[PDB]
């Protein structure tokens, strides 16, 4: 490896050039005020001795306020600061798939250099209102609750909002894993490249997420942009924009991108820290007057481009951590306003065994049926009303005798459907399997099954079909609809399996 | 006589001018960002005179890439938007720039977006009803001509179809025009609305002004004034009746709060700008009827934490004349428009304004529907069998009434080929009087879906 | 019959209680935002 | 080349140096207080460069008696503490001075207390249960060997009793080194822990670093860094497993916020410093295991005013592998340890690691307790008779389960006067599986209060007149 | 205050005056706005002391 | 602090002391008043850091 350093030294060279310089006039808490640099731009990248990097955020006649992106303890009064003549930008290319990088695009996984196709500024404007087309292609998360009740289309921004330890990262990782089959298809119109931005997470949590993606083979098409908790507030503030820039490079080349921001609340905290350290006026919750602008400009770059621009898209999955399930807090309010739909995860549902703990009563997707395939649209049509009626009637659980036949049937169906939407972790379901399971639930084929068995039944039946009657899945996948003949064959298969099935209590599930 | 940038802090820019060249407050200034990647012309709005020939301005575009000392040109006037009939059918941003056709409208007449409301004398002392032609709206929640209507409704409730319907009715019945103001507009939703209005062939009757989510707070604060200026030109100069849509007005309030915070002003209660009432009043007082012509406004309102006492909704409702709530429940029934006749209300549903007959008929309809809603839970749990005979009769009558509040709308033709209907107010009053009295309970329920007046009811009954 | 009447009365009482409690909670929420801003801006002014 | 004191305001001192002699950030400076009663040597940590050759420093000792204009000397380096096997069995302060044997360790190798965390490429997730013998912890908040464990809770809920219990259960037989960092806690508790470790013979293997709540803010800021430096040396140089006990880590953040406004920083939400998350992130990210090098850290985190939404505990939550959350409500019921089973969490509580049966029993317990929590208000107002039959059965089961999650701990013998107990994990799983199935519904719930395993349950039921 | 002065001019000449303030909540809000723009420390509900 | 010092003199001489502070909230209020009058930057409830 001595040859490695020998190559750099034999290639290393420097040349003097007329440079504009400033001097650090003060420094503290990750901020540095530097005099001089008359021609420095706003957001220009500055270099301090020892290869330290800063961003000029606050320009006045006296000095420049600069956010130091790391190793701030090396900053010292009197040090010479050089301008780069460049705003923040990051490398972009296909080489970033399977790599972990910091918000500057520098690999942190220790796997060598990354070959950058080009460079992209972090603040390039989002596609205009005339450069887009309607979100009309499903982005299958593989999670039945989401794919049926709050479907996500390509180019949508679906917020995942909830308290800590409710499964938000689980849902996002399941989505990324579900993209595996689409990746293996090899067709760029079906492939989805994934960017996972980790802001303010401890490094071992990021390592665990990467391990989970490795297990499912997702790192072949996933890039991680990591700004762990030890990183400077500059990296935590910039990481979503780095991930967005990589995703945009793919999006503008006709590719489809799914970007997860885990989580934007930590980015908001980092930006608030920077703004307060720069003495900018604070507002509600001490946030600056442009935190909403921060998140809105970040999330408007997720779009579905028109065919004139290659038809690529980037889907955003921002994550927000609420406290005490207070969605009216400042940052949750802003991000809810920005996004197209919201998946609300709740601790009470989680502890009840409802996992993923999506509150389907309040979870919404403004794109809606436009982001579903025809089969899912058919089978999932009744789910909303069924579950709403079930929640209305659940107060009468012990009084089924007092309920007329219709109400008791509604209650039983609701229990079956609630069990149906439950899903184990790290188990994305293909769209055809989801369609078949929802069909089971909504066509009364789970009525004869005990509630506590529904899940197992579902799973077993799905394994049966895939083993012996895979033509149903084929048909559904290729045509994206459930044909009459396929539906009849599915009903016959379900009834035969019911013949074969045995409940936990032992009673037959036939008829 | 040109200024130069001295300080830059996010969207807030300080500019120094010579002694005799200090721009007036709210004047528009132009700076230049020349960095290749981010090159643009930056619009600044003078917010304060700091003294010593320094002005503090709000950048209408991101300041990323701006340099200290670059020239700043005073335009001599505030933000001015193009006006005239030419703005119809095109999409503009808060600064008047055409988005669907850059450079379009640059030669039109330009009006400053900062204008006073009509003089006290010029106002009409008498509140007038805006006969839309929709049965539910005309009967239960009549709209005030020149007044403000709050719109509440989730997704998939026909809100967009209702907006298209109102555009159609203002264009055809009153020979008027529409201005849509997207305050804090989602770019995807703005594109959707543009395409849908083009497909409905109502874009020609509408002027779209978008201040999008991903713009600094200044544009989101001024987009409402821009759209209102276009509407004011249509009213005062073209002598038209205008319909102005604002979605969302709360985002105008929130952008005002953000701008106030950026300028260092101390927040008022609950963190809103100290002049929240003043700003909302300046916006809303310009929407009124003057000299026989009116701007009527339908405004989407967001209520923070569902708290109607929150300062933002509390200030907004000081100016709202009617409320229209769109219900998932009504929509699921197939009743269009999915108006909630019980949650919705109008301030002019008083005998002194609409007359005693209209008031009595509307009150009877409301009473019947409220009683039916009370019985709904019994019907759901124990079934309709447990109901009394009088209860069953009332349930049937209420079902027929609630289904006769549906209407075949003009904007619904593109979905269901049937053309829309326009029921006269007196016809609706008499028809619902008869329905309440119990003169149609024998007819089948299906006969009451999506029809106009009594003639259509008779024809649909015969067809069954 | 009297149980039906009593449970109707109790449900209405719970409605009134929930309304009053929600009003109190919204007042407390607004007051908390105002007090947080008061402390933040007081500190900021002291620093200035 | 020496500086002089310009401004003194509590724990923050401004020092002016000659041009070109300005000390680097975090350097240790020395000043003299000569007043006889309070004569001492102040150690000041350079916190900011103010420009014009002034630095703002945080004093590590009280500044009473300090005088403007006194000479200030720059050590040229950060605060450094002794490292090596010698520190074991001895008590130090944040500055590295030995308290039990003053002057001890002065000749040891010294490490700066400011350090970058391990590189991301060196981090490996840890998934291996650390059995404690506490039923609730082992069932619902399984601890991770080499992972990060926290004990959250408000004042006086049992954080320190549980820390001492975990010392007894884990460090008593640990094959590696233990570091106990007392961050801003009671001096009486520190003396009690010192005596207890000496009696248990665990002191020989433990290094104690104390900065008490009576110390100025700077000492409470830096004591955690000092203890963490000792632990980092043991991890990276000696290559042996390390136990790191911190009590209370919230005091680091509190001390940081005590000087934030005196340092010139505009306050953030809830009165905290704007840099809360960043400072916490640096400190916490230093407290980790790296590939092949284990640090099992256990932190007590104080929840201000029982408000779990407070920014300090909320920010801390992201740094932990397992979190035992103690509740005031559980405490006031007399249930000890006052663990909130519905609010605690463990990253290894999944079928893949702990196994199907453990996960199943834990989920069933949590579901039953959640349903009971939902029914509490109904039982309080309308009474238990108005519940459905299955709901009544579930309520009885849940009351028995919540009592059985209680346990008599050894560290609690001083309070209850009752000796502690240790329950194997398999016994815990079997017992709670029996409970969730209703196999103990015939026993009075009082039989389940503050006992160990099923043998203790049978004994107590016999004492109360029941029998299983 | 303008209305009160106009009324007081009559009141002090032996006349009887009826003055209506519709409404003082909005005056209080306006005065709070003025005080906050003067940077006067606010009190309860952000109103000046 | 005066009471604590008086008690400490006895404590450091083999005596046993009991000291009652009635009450510390008033002392905290007085210290807050002192700090605000010295224009020290306030914290929660205007109390000093
Ligand atoms: N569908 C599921 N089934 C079972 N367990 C699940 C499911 N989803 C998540 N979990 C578990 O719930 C716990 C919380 O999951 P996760 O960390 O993804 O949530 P989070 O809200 O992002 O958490 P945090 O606040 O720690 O970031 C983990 O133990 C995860 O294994
Ligand atoms: N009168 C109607 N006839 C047929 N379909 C309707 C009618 N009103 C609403 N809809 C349907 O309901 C949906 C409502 O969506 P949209 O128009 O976007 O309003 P919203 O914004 O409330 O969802 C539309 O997709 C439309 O197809
Ligand atoms: N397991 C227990 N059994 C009985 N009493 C306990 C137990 N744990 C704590 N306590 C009581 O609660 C008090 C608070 O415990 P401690 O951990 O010292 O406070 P904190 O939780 O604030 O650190 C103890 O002094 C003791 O009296
Ligand atoms: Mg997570
Ligand atoms: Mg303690």
């Amino acid at each position: 490896i001595e040859g490695a350093i020998e190559d750099y030294v034999s290639s290393f060279s420097a040349d003097t050039e007329r440079e504009e310089i400033g001097t650090v006039i003060d420094a503290g808490d990750g901020i540095a005020h530097v005099e001089g640099l008359p021609s420095v731009m706003t957001q220009e990248l500055l270099e301090f001795p020892g290869g330290v990097l800063g961003v000029a955020l606050n320009l006045d006649e006296h000095s420049v306020g600069a956010v130091i992106l790391g190793e701030f303890e090396k900053i010292e009064e009197g040090q010479q600061v050089k301008r780069t003549g460049e705003v923040l930008s990051v490398p972009v290319g296909d080489a970033f798939l399977g790599r972990v990088v910091n918000p500057l695009g520098q690999p942190i996984d220790g796997q060598g250099d990354i070959a950058a196709e080009t460079r992209r500024a972090l603040e390039l404007q989002a596609p205009s209102v005339v450069q887009r087309q309607s979100v009309s292609e499903p982005l299958q998360t593989g999670i039945k609750a989401i794919d049926a009740m709050t479907p996500i289309g390509r180019g949508q921004r679906q917020l995942i909002i909830g308290d800590r330890k409710t499964g938000k990262t689980a849902v996002c990782v399941d989505t990324i894993l579900n993209q595996r089959e689409a990746w293996l298809t090899g067709d760029p119109k079906q492939q989805v490249r994934c960017v996972y931005v980790a802001i303010g997470q401890k490094g071992t949590t990021i390592a665990s997420v990467k391990r989970a993606l490795e297990e499912g083979g997702a790192m072949e098409y996933t890039t991680i942009v990591a700004a762990p908790a030890s990183d400077a507030a500059g990296f935590k503030w910039l990481a979503p924009y780095t991930g967005s820039a990589i995703g945009q490079h793919w999006m503008y080349n006709g590719k489809h991108v799914l970007i997860v921001f885990d989580d934007l609340s930590k980015q908001a905290d980092a930006y608030r820290a920077i703004s307060l350290l720069l003495r900018r006026p604070p507002g509600r919750e001490a946030f600056p007057g442009d935190v909403f602008y921060l998140h809105s400009r970040l999330l408007e770059r997720c779009a579905k481009l028109s065919d004139e621009l290659g038809g690529g898209s980037m889907t955003g999955l921002p994550i927000i951590e609420t406290k005490a399930n207070d969605i009216s807090a400042f940052i949750p309010t802003n991000v809810i306003s920005i996004t197209d739909g919201q998946c609300f995860l709740e601790s009470d549902l989680f502890n009840q065994g409802v996992r993923p703990a999506i509150n389907v009563g309040v979870s919404v997707s403004r794109v809606g049926g436009a982001a579903q395939i025809k089969a899912m649209k058919e089978v999932a049509g009744s789910l909303r009303l069924d579950l709403s009626q079930y929640r209305e009637l659940e107060a009468f659980a012990a009084f089924a005798s007092d309920l007329d036949a219709a109400s008791k049937a509604q209650l039983d169906r609701g229990a079956r459907l609630v069990e149906l939407l439950k899903q184990p972790q790290y188990s994305p379901l293909a769209v055809e399997e989801q369609v078949v399971a929802i069909f089971l639930g909504t066509q009364g084929h789970l009525d004869s099954v005990p509630v506590e068995d529904v899940q197992r039944f579902e799973s077993e039946l799905l394994e049966h079909v895939k083993a012996s009657h895979s033509d149903i899945f084929d048909g559904i996948r290729e045509t994206k609809k459930l044909s009459e003949e396929a539906e009849e064959k599915l009903v016959s298969v379900i009834n035969e399996f019911k013949k074969g099935f045995q409940a936990s209590d032992g009673s037959s599930v036939v008829v | 006589t040109a200024g130069r940038v001295v300080r830059i802090t996010g969207p807030v820019v300080d500019v120094e001018f010579p002694r005799g060249s200090v721009p007036e407050l709210f004047n528009a200034l132009h700076a230049e960002i020349t960095f290749g990647a981010l090159a643009k012309t930056l619009t600044l709005e003078v917010a304060q005179h700091l003294g010593d020939s320094l002005v503090r301005c709000i950048s209408m575009q991101p300041t990323d890439g701006l340099v200290r000392g670059v020239e700043v040109t005073d335009t001599g006037a505030s933000i001015s938007v193009p006006v005239g009939d030419g703005v119809k059918g095109h999409v503009f941003n808060a600064l008047g720039d055409c988005l669907d056709d850059p450079g379009y409208g640059k030669d039109f007449e330009h009006w400053s977006i900062h204008r006073k409301p009509p003089a006290f004398s010029d106002l009409e002392p008498r509140t007038e009803m805006l006969e839309t032609g929709l049965k539910v709206v005309d009967l239960l929640t009549p709209y005030v001509r020149g007044g403000k209507i709050a719109l509440f409704g989730g997704a998939g409730v026909g809100k967009t179809v209702l907006i298209q319907e109102m555009i159609n009715r203002i264009a055809r019945n009153f020979g008027g025009t529409s201005v849509f103001a997207g305050v804090g507009e989602r770019t995807r939703e703005g594109n959707d609305l543009w395409v849908e209005l083009a497909d409905a062939n109502v874009l020609k009757d509408t002027a779209l002004v978008f201040g999008q989510m991903d713009e600094p707070p200044g544009t989101r604060m001024r987009v409402a004034l821009s759209a209102l200026t276009m509407a004011e030109f249509f009213r005062d100069e073209q002598g038209q009746d205008v319909l102005l849509f604002i979605d969302n007005i709360f985002r105008f309030t929130q952008a005002g709060s953000e701008v106030s915070t950026l300028l260092g002003r101390m927040p008022s209660a609950v963190g809103y700008q100290p002049t929240l009432a003043d700003e909302m009043g300046e916006l809303q007082e310009r929407i009124t009827s003057t000299r026989g012509r009116s701007i009527t406004s339908m405004q989407a309102v967001y209520v923070p934490a569902d708290d109607y006492t929150d300062p933002a909704p509390a200030t907004t409702f000081a100016h709202l004349d009617a409320t229209t709530e769109l219900s998932r429940a009504v929509f699921s029934k197939g009743i269009f428009p999915a108006v909630d006749p019980l949650a919705s209300s109008s301030t002019i549903l008083d005998p002194a304004i609409v007359g005693d007959e209209h008031y009595r008929v509307a009150q009877e309809v409301i009473r019947i529907l409220q009683r039916y809603k009370d019985l709904q839970d019994i019907i759901a749990i124990l079934g309709i069998d447990e109901l009394s005979e009088e209860d069953k009769q009332l349930v049937n009558r209420a079902r027929r009434i609630e289904r006769f509040l549906s209407q075949n709308m003009m904007a619904a033709e593109q979905f269901t080929g049937q053309p829309g209907s326009t029921v006269p107010l007196k016809e609706t009053i008499e028809a619902f009087d008869k329905l309440t009295k119990g003169e149609f309970d024998h007819l089948p329920e299906q006969a009451f879906f999506l029809i106009g007046g009594l003639d259509d009811l008779a024809k649909k009954a015969e067809s069954l | 019959a009297s149980r039906r009447r009593a449970m109707k009365s109790a449900t209405d009482n719970a409605d009134d209680l929930i309304k009053a409690l929600t009003l109190a909670a919204n007042r407390e929420r607004q007051a908390q935002i105002t007090q947080e801003i008061s402390e933040i801006v007081g500190g900021a002014n002291a620093l200035a």
